[PDB]
RNA sequence: CCCAUGUCCAGGUUGAAGGUGCGGUAAAACGCACUGGAGGACCGAACCCACGUACGUUGAAAAGUGCGGGGAUGAGGUGUG
RNA sequence: AGUCGGGACCUAAGCCGAGGCCGAUAGGCGUAGGCGAUGGACAACAGGUUGAUAUUCCUGUACCAGUUGUUUUUGUUUGA
RNA sequence: CUCGUUAAGGAACUCGGCAAAAUGACCCCGUAACUUCGGGAGAAGGGGUGCUGACUUCGGUCAGCCGCAGUGAAUAGGCCCAAGCGACUGUUUAUCAAAAACACAGGUCUCUGCAAAAUCGUAAGAUGAAGUAUAGGGGCUGACGCCUGCCCGGUGCUGGAA
RNA sequence: GGGAGACUUGAGUGCAGAAGAGGAGAGUGGAAUUCCAUGUGUAGCGGUGAAAUGCGUAGAUAUAUGGAGGAACACCAGUGGCGAAGGCGGCUCUCUGGUCUGUAACUGACGCUGAGGCUCGAAAGCGUGGGGAGCAAACAGGAUUAGAUACCCUGGUAGUCCACGCCGUAAACGAUGAGUGCUAAGUGUUGGAGGGUUUCCGCCCUUCAGUGCUGCAGCAAACGCAUUAAGCACUCCGCCUGGGGA
RNA sequence: GCCUAAGGUGGGAUAGAUGAUUGGGGUGAAGUCGUAACAAGGUAGCCGUAUCGGAAGGUGCGGCUGGAUCACCUCCU
RNA sequence: GGAGGUAUGACAA
């Protein structure tokens, strides 16, 4: 929803207007993949949407990391907003 | 679900049960039990004339509302409880009048829900209505085959019927067992089927569990003497050494049909299984 | 054999499910601890039973005794009606 | 023995069973209603005493159900 | 007859180690094949146990003392390898047989639409069941695992109806 | 290579658009087959190279009206589309993944590959429970044959279908790992974008991403590949070292 | 008295030799049975799987062309 | 013209 999606990226916003950063992307990520989780679970035999869900995932995989390599202040902030590990 | 017990001892062993997660409590209702003792299959002369029952544990008895004969008012459902007496669960419902009562449990049924009884409830899991506004291709349980009778069909646990369509005052119907028969269509039948569908899958596990169930051991025909049962007697183990296998008092035992022939029934009943 | 209603089973042992904590993962499965206390579970008195043997065999006894033996929360024992 | 156990209390299994049902005879079955404890309900204990009884007798101190009477309050038919 | 001891040997006895002997408690170390992963398992095989001091974190440890011997008496599993049968706990011929026999959970076949089938009864009336085909009766097989081949001519059953 | 900065081209986000049998769930439509019921109706039907078994006077086949139920989705349909691969084709709705094109607002190398791991994975097969029309291993019978445990014919169980759970293999193939850049053209077609026309439709030019075909350079043992390389290069991974035994 | 070589006992671990018997595999100038494959190999073959059969093998489902001949469609020349 | 779809036969010579 992109409704939904906005309202995340106006939070997670590293300054006004900034649609793209490890924070956005990540945030908009998890919300995504928490929505999917929910939709895996009603339909265990969406073989391949779940494919989808994995590359999220990755994607989200790699974005921590290479936060956490350039900011480790940001990367905990980040953990801690979003309730990851 | 099916719960299945770890190996831990022989008799444990290969035992399953259910995890009642369905059973919402414990605490029957007071006022609609009834006390209930263990014919153990003995009648008034006080013979037995049913072998292989008896003992096990004491029941009390619910009363069930097979009726469904109260549509003034609507029953919330408030429990879902287990039922000794019967495979299927119970569901205690309030009447909206303060009337408490039991009813089966369909498949899928939920506290909270509302349901109704009468020609105008609408089309829903646990709603009760003459066969006559049941529509074609409706799954129903509870059927009463006499018109206030209460129901009689479709009682066990996760049995259902089927409507097939109309004709004259009756109304065709595929039972449980595949038999397809007409039943006058002022019966009234519950929509739905019944729940706890996984009844069927437990294995008991032991010789004790059955005991508690109140049946008692069978003892094989073969391994009896000639004044006991037909196949008693013999050298050994033997085989049945007989034109067909017989029960005790020598009805044969395997396809020998045994319903009355000139049944007043058959003029209803359209095709038959089993 | 069964029905209704009572009642009995010293004392030890073992540690099922489940739960909690910590690991682990995106979430899991899963792993480790702790907790928990299942069982026609284990050892063993009362109780019930009756496998071996000796003796007894005009017996202490018209079926027993001595030494051992099996079950012992169960498909259990037993009382009253 | 008012107090313990039982009866004048209750019911389970089972049994009897007005009418009733069924049946060569005899009778069989069974409704209402009853009977039926092994269960429910229910007011007293300590000590002493005899050769032999004791929560039963005696001493002490109680409790339960009820009657009569005295007194005290309150209600008498918009009535406790 | 009941019981104790017995040189050397140690099952040579005997149908057969029958009987007896031996093991036996607690603590510690340690523990195989196989397995349904639970077990097997108290496997097995070993070690310690008394008394007096000292110190103990209170369970020990260190030191010393005594005897042939320290759960000093009584009460307490013998164990292992392998095969057949039965899965298992159970049940059985009161009073010569306790078992491989019966039961059993599981499997399968079949009957039964409810005044069900089945059974007791001449009947009424009952049980089945205040249950309703995931239920009830009957036959067989008997945990579990892998499987369960060919024959419908004959006999039964089921259907058919010229 | 390390450390402190900067950058936007790779990568991703935002914004605006495009297509699709991508997946999952619940429903639902018509043709046809088979069976069932009822009319008509009579002696065949069915089948082969030729026959027979078989079905049919207990009235078959055919034929007409219905009923039941199962499976697959004619026409559209197209080196067409989509998916990482296996694969996905009636229609509707619900949930849901990816891809593509613009744009240049955003981050500022965040990327590629990836042992071990994990996930997915045709068909057959396996477990539990369902379902079962057609088809059809096994199997029965009739043929063919020297024989025919086959090809052919008549029947036919498992299975094929569904749910859940195992399995984890295929000539699972483009018999061609992934990523990136560079190196003539010509011509179809799918989805876009921009412009020059064109009243619109439409025609032309440019351009991106697919998808085919033809064909230089180059490569090759040859066959052939050739901007969808098997050419020219770089990175990482898997794999090969005579045949059999295996 | 501690320490400890050797020795003893015990249950395991591991290496090899050997063993009634048995399993597949290989070699052996002219043995028996068929003829599965190579041509359309006379039913195209092959791959996975399942099942059946003296034997090669047959059949079922799915898949590949590493498919002969023939008739269409779309593409290229 | 091309391309993707629809019964037996030793051995050596
Ligand atoms: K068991
Ligand atoms: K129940
Ligand atoms: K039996
Ligand atoms: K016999
Ligand atoms: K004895
Ligand atoms: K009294
Ligand atoms: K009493
Ligand atoms: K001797
Ligand atoms: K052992
Ligand atoms: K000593
Ligand atoms: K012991
Ligand atoms: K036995
Ligand atoms: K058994
Ligand atoms: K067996
Ligand atoms: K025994
Ligand atoms: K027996
Ligand atoms: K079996
Ligand atoms: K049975
Ligand atoms: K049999
Ligand atoms: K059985
Ligand atoms: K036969
Ligand atoms: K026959
Ligand atoms: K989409
Ligand atoms: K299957
Ligand atoms: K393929
Ligand atoms: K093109
Ligand atoms: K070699
Ligand atoms: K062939
Ligand atoms: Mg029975
Ligand atoms: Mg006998
Ligand atoms: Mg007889
Ligand atoms: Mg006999
Ligand atoms: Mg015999
Ligand atoms: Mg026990
Ligand atoms: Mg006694
Ligand atoms: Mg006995
Ligand atoms: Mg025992
Ligand atoms: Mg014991
Ligand atoms: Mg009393
Ligand atoms: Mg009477
Ligand atoms: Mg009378
Ligand atoms: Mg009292
Ligand atoms: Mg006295
Ligand atoms: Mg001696
Ligand atoms: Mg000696
Ligand atoms: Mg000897
Ligand atoms: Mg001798
Ligand atoms: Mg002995
Ligand atoms: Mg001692
Ligand atoms: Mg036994
Ligand atoms: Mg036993
Ligand atoms: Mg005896
Ligand atoms: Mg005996
Ligand atoms: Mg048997
Ligand atoms: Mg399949
Ligand atoms: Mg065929
Ligand atoms: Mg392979
Ligand atoms: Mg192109
Ligand atoms: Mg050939
Ligand atoms: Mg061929
Ligand atoms: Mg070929
Ligand atoms: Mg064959």
């Amino acid at each position: 929803s992109q409704e939904r999606k906005n309202e995340i990226i106006k939070e997670y916003a590293r300054h006004e207007g900034d649609t793209g950063s490890p924070e956005v992307q990540i945030a908009v990520l998890t919300e995504d993949i928490n929505q999917l989780n929910e939709h895996a679970r009603t339909h265990k035999k969406d073989h391949h949407s779940y494919r989808g869900l994995m590359k999220k995932i990755g994607h989200r995989r790699n974005l921590l990391a290479y936060l956490r390599k350039t900011d480790i202040q940001r990367y905990r902030e980040l953990i801690q907003r979003l309730g990851l590990r | 679900a099916i719960k299945k017990y770890k190996p831990t001892t022989n008799g444990r062993r290969n035992m399953t049960s259910s995890d009642f997660a369905e059973i919402t409590t414990s605490t029957p209702e007071k006022s609609l039990l009834q006390p209930l003792k263990n014919n153990a299959g003995r009648n008034n002369n006080g013979r037995i004339t049913v072998r292989h029952q008896g003992g096990g544990h004491k029941r009390q008895y619910r009363v069930i509302d097979f009726k469904r004969n109260k549509d003034n008012v609507a029953a919330v459902v408030k429990t879902i409880e287990y039922d000794p007496n019967r495979s299927a669960n119970i569901a205690l419902v309030h009447y909206e009048d303060g009337v408490k009562a039991y009813i089966l449990a369909p498949k899928g049924l939920e506290v909270g829900m509302r349901l109704v009884s009468g020609p105008e409830a609408d089309i829903k899991v646990g709603n009760a209505l003459p066969l006559e506004n049941i529509p074609v291709g409706t799954v129903i349980h509870n059927i009463e085959m006499k018109p206030g009778k209460g129901g009689q069909l479709i009682r066990s646990a996760g049995t259902s019927a089927q409507v097939l369509g109309k004709e004259g005052k009756y109304v065709l119907i595929r039972l449980n067992s595949g038999e397809v028969r007409m039943i006058l269509a002022t019966c009234r039948a519950t929509i739905g089927s019944v729940g706890n569908e996984q009844h069927e899958l437990i294995n008991i596990g032991k010789a004790g569990r059955s005991r508690w169930m109140r049946k008692r051991p069978t003892v094989r025909g073969s391994v009896m003497n000639p004044n006991d049962h037909p196949h008693g007697g013999g050298e050994g183990k033997t085989p049945i050494g007989r034109k067909a296998p017989v029960s005790p008092w020598g009805q044969p035992a395997i396809g020998y049909k045994t319903r009355n022939k000139k049944a007043k029934s058959d003029k209803l009943i359209v095709r038959r299984r089993t």
